């Protein structure tokens, strides 16, 4: 029952910096080696570094050296990873498990890492944050297809994601299904919320997409109505 | 203090990542009344412990 | 029949571990041929097999 706590996915520009911390719990991460794993969009994954606590070694990929760096506070049981310079393509999850290769070992090859940290999301692209647009998505004509009617909300132009969207603050569970977000050539995502409500009350209850952004702290409510 | 001296109970965590130096020390009464007055109950006790 | 060992109780709060705020202290006691141990504890004795 050891867990590992991932820094919160973060996001920033090329050339900008961002440092990923691994928590440790249960085995004390002092008695445990560490090495950290890119992972692009399925891309495959790439070992990139390596530390040990209670050893303060240290070796990275000959592609990246200097750029990133490893850190460990033993005081606090949590290990850190640092990435100065980024670069556009370097964005991808990040992970951090356990190692073998410590004390008289050294080397980490022995080792089969354990235990691998959830993951923490970082990204890269000179595209700044946005603030999402709501608009309503209605029946062009009552569906009558099947069954019901299908009415939803488009947030368009937005970075970066995502946004959680809340028919009437979760009045609407049903039905409701948000396909994944898509990157636009200019470098702005975009998401769409649809939900599945009979077609003999699209006047008797209305529907609005509590589309709330971290990123641009814009809370925009629409309504839904043919 | 006044009248009474309560087993006295703390804790202090080391949050930082460097070793720390906590320097105490007990203290010898010469006489038994000096113990009582100064310490309340005769028999005294220190227990420091990580 | 050579040494002599004894040891008194620390009653107090301490660090807690595995959900205890105890201890228990070790001590080794070697015996050589001929010679005889025993033991004449009070209490808190942990006594092995
Ligand atoms: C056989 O195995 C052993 C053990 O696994 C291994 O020994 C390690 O060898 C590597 C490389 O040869 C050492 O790593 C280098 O360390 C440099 C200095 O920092 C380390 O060493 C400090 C002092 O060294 C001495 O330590 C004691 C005396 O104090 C003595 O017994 C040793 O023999 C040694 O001479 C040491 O204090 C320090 O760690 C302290 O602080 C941490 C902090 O948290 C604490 O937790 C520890 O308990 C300890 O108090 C530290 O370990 C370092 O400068 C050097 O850096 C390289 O990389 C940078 C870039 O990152 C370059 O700029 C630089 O030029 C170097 O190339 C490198 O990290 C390591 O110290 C030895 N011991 C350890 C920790 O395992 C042998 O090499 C193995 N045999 C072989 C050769 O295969
Ligand atoms: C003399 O002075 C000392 C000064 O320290 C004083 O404190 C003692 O300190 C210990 C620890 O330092 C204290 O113990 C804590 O007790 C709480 C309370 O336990 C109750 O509640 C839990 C649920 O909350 C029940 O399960 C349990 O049955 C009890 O009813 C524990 O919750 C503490 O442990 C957890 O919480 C901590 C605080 O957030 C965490 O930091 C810690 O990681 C623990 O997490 C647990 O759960 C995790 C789940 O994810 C798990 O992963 C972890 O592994 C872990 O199991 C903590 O044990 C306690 O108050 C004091 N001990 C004594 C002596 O009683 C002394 O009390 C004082 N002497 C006296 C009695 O006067």
């Amino acid at each position: 029952q050891v867990q590992l706590v991932q820094s919160g996915a973060e996001v920033k520009k090329p050339g900008a910096s961002v440092t990923v911390s691994c928590q440790v719990s249960g085995y004390t991460l002092t008695s445990y080696g560490l090495s950290w794993v890119r992972q692009a969009p399925g891309q495959g994954l790439e070992w990139v570094g390596w530390i040990n606590t209670y050893d303060g070694q240290t070796k990275y990929v000959k592609k990246f050296q200097g750029r990133v760096t490893m850190t460990t506070h033993t005081g606090t049981n949590t290990a850190y990873m640092e990435m100065k310079s980024l670069r556009s393509d370097d964005t991808a999850v990040y992970y951090c498990a356990r190692v073998e290769g410590v004390r008289g070992v050294m080397g980490f090859h022995y080792y089969p890492m354990d235990v691998w940290g959830q993951g923490t999301m970082v990204t890269v692209s000179s595209a700044s944050t946005k603030g999402p647009s709501v608009f309503p998505l209605a029946p062009s004509s009552k569906s009558t297809s099947g069954g019901t009617a299908a009415l939803g909300c488009l947030v368009k132009d937005y970075f970066p994601e995502p946004v959680t969207v809340s028919w009437n603050s979760g009045a609407l569970t049903s039905g409701v299904h948000t396909f994944p977000a898509v990157l636009q050539s200019s470098g702005l995502y975009s998401l769409s919320s649809v939900v599945t409500v009979p077609s003999s009350s699209l006047g008797t209850q209305t529907y609005i997409c509590n589309v709330n952004h971290k990123p641009s702290n814009t809370k925009v409510d629409k309504k839904v109505e043919p | 203090s006044g009248s009474t001296y309560p087993v006295l109970n703390v804790t202090m965590p080391n949050n930082d990542n460097f070793d720390k130096l906590y320097i105490w020390g007990v203290h010898h009464p010469s006489t038994n009344q000096e113990q009582t007055s100064l310490y309340v109950q005769a028999s005294g006790r220190v227990t420091v412990s990580t | 029949r050579r040494s002599q060992q004894t040891i008194i109780p620390n009653i107090g709060s301490r660090p807690w571990v595995r959900g205890l705020s105890s201890r228990i202290s070790i001590y080794w006691t070697i015996v050589k041929p001929g010679d005889v141990l025993v033991i004449n504890s009070n209490g808190n004795l942990i006594a092995p097999r």
